[PDB]
């Protein structure tokens, strides 16, 4: 009958966040030794994005898996290590993220 | 058990 449309299964991005006083406006969840956010994945996922915050205006979304921040790779990283990587972030934060659809 | 969450 009819055909399925072209679909983007997964995606990798870079979103330059410009932290205005008050933080990035997001919450992270997961880490090596923590309860996975998706399946058994121990990555650093974005658990919230305060709308009209810095990270929202930049394109970040809930569930985006945080891979790298300003040249620092979060591969196998614990939670607090991803917390401290983002606390010395500076006024400009370039993250590499990963996503799924729906 | 271990459920972590941190505002930023
Ligand atoms: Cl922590």
């Amino acid at each position: 009958l009819l055909i399925e449309p072209a679909r983007i299964e997964e995606e990798e991005l870079t979103l330059t966040i410009l932290r205005q006083t008050g933080g990035l406006g997001i919450s992270i969840a997961g880490g090596k030794g923590s309860t996975p956010y998706k399946g058994d994945d121990e990555g650093i996922f974005i658990s919230r994005v305060s709308e009209e915050g810095p990270a929202a205006r930049a394109g970040v979304r809930v569930g985006d898996k945080l891979l790298e921040v300003n040249g620092v790779a979060l591969q196998g990283a614990e939670h607090h290590e991803a917390v401290e990587a983002l606390r010395g972030a500076g006024t400009a934060v370039q993250m590499r993220v990963w996503r799924e659809r729906m | 058990p271990h459920t972590n969450e941190t505002s930023l």
